[PDB]
């Protein structure tokens, strides 16, 4: 649904605090993805190790978050901004975006998990309706 | 999952005249147009690029009748649908990489096909057991992916 | 996600043969939603008779369809078009945006088992996105 | 469902060492936040009209400790989850009329919370067993619902 001022300057504050740990949250919520639903393990065959910690989940891990960065930067307009990533999404990997949902989960554990008092109930609120709309983005190719 | 007489002769009475060959290539066709992502596993069967090329496609429609006879195990063993499909679990996770999420999808298009085809036979308690059906066969099909 | 031109004029296509049985789809996928998915019970605790076409079923059936025939000539801008019946499902209501999901999927297998030949999957895909849209709608003034 | 050892140990130690008074008001107040249409059953507890007054709330916070509480008995027979909370069930279908859908996000906001307190002794493992356990439970939840 549409993001509010306040969800918008909500999402870019708690950016500023943990976009520098962009790349650890990426690897641990990939990881996370993988191992707590399996189900999501269906798109990763071509790797040899899936684990947490793994150098193909650490390399993913930081071009999902880039792909999250790029979307705080483009929070105004979702739709255009993420449009070559929904293309990519659409026709070649052709992820059922049902995964969206739980990667979205994964992401908010790990924001709870390495930044404890800043993840407030207020922060998760925006960050929750930001994600289901950059998740929505991303569908907006598929058909 | 507890059934019933009914909810055991409702899904005895859809699959004892199927015609599989009408039913199977519908649902499966349907899917691959309304949920286009589900084409991902099928570059092996040819022509999928418009709505009339996959229906005319032979090749998915024989898959089509393959996994709507694939329900023909859960049928005969109602009380046992976890065991009868732990193998076919193993396939679809370890060797074909299908996403369970879309055996869900394919229930619902099977769904909305059935229901096209039986009319007023389509009934609310018959909606009621197809349903599940489907659930305890989708639960099943993802049960071992790991 | 957004509703191109063809799937918007796929939908009044459908709409203009189907729209004359509006009250009878409503009654019928409302029947189903709490027959099939008892879950959503939990919001018709006022009206006990829930059997399938009962007096209490066909006019929230009615209701029902009567927002979609909203929806529908409010197509291209139903985040506005659908504001207040938003506001009323958000605040009064408070259903659980899950449900708009389950009760899509009805209208569907109803629409199907009333119009076979008129539902192919070309039309199924447009009316899905619709609904979802509808859904999507909806769930705007929740948060 | 089929337990493993560690996962049986995981679900007791956290149970074990957690302070109920602290976990269980905040993974109620996120809920009633950050899904705030599960308000709706809380119209006698008073004020919910803002992030602060909700956190604030006593009788709230009472709740989210009995809630919690509400899964001693599940860590306690994991291997007869639905039989345990048959009565719960009931309880909320008929009286409580509570959507079960919300089962699932306080179970998911219960895990942000846990996650939070844990930090890094919420590792990997630890998640897979917990996410296993909310499943389970959130589905016995589920199971009398007609
Ligand atoms: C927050 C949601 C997501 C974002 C923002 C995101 C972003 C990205 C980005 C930026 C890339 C690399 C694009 C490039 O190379 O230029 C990528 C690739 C990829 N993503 Fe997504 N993604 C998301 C969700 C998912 C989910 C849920 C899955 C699967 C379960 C997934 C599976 C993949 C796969 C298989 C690749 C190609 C990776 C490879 O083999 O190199 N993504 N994603
Ligand atoms: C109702 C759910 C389903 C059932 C009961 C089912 C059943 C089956 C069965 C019985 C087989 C052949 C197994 C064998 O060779 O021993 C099969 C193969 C296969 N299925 Fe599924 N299926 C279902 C859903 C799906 C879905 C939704 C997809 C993807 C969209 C899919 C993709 C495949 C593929 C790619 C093969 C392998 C073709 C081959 O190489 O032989 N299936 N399925
Ligand atoms: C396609 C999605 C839906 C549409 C378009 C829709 C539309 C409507 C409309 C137009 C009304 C009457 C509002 C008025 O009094 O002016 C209504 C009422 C209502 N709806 Fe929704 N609805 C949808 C989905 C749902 C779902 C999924 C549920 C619950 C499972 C639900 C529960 C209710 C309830 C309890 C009422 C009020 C009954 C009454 O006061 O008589 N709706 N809906
Ligand atoms: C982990 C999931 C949950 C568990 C284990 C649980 C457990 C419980 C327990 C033990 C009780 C007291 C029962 C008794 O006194 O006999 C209760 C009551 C209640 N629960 Fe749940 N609950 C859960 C989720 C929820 C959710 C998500 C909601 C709504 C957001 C909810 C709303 C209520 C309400 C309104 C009561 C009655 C309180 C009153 O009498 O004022 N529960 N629950």
């Amino acid at each position: 649904t549409t993001l509010s001022d306040k969800d918008k300057s909500t999402v870019k504050a708690l950016w500023g605090k943990i976009s520098k740990s962009a790349d650890a949250i990426g690897a641990d919520a990939l990881g996370r993805m993988l191992a707590v639903y399996p189900q999501t393990k269906t798109y990763f065959s071509h790797w040899p190790d899936m684990s947490p910690g793994s150098g193909p989940v650490k390399a993913h891990g930081k071009k999902v978050m880039g792909g999250v960065a790029l979307a705080v930067s483009k929070i105004d307009d979702l739709t255009t901004g993420l449009g070559d990533l929904s293309e990519l999404h659409a026709f070649k990997m052709r992820v059922d975006p049902s995964n969206f949902k739980i990667l979205s989960h994964c992401i908010l554990v790990v924001v709870a998990k390495m930044f404890p008092k800043e993840f407030t109930p207020d922060a998760h609120v925006s960050l929750d309706k930001f994600l289901a709309s950059v998740a929505l983005a991303l569908a907006e190719r598929y058909r | 999952v507890e059934w019933t007489q009914q909810e055991r002769s409702i899904i005895a009475g859809i699959f004892a005249n199927l015609n599989y060959e009408d039913i199977g290539p519908k649902a499966l066709a349907r899917c691959l147009i309304v949920y286009p992502w589900t084409q991902r596993y099928f570059g092996a069967y040819g022509d999928l690029s418009t709505p009339d090329a996959i229906k005319g496609n032979a090749k998915i429609a024989a898959h089509g009748v393959k996994v709507l006879h694939g329900l023909d195990r859960a049928v005969k063993n109602m009380d046992n649908i976890n065991e009868a499909y732990s193998e076919l679990s193993v396939l679809h996770s370890d060797k074909l990489h299908v996403d369970p999420d879309n055996f869900r999808i394919l229930g619902d298009c099977l769904t909305v096909v059935i229901a096209a085809n039986l009319g007023d036979a389509f009934t609310v308690e018959t909606q009621c057991a197809f349903q599940k059906f489907l659930a305890v066969v989708v639960f099943a099909l993802g049960r071992k992916y790991h």
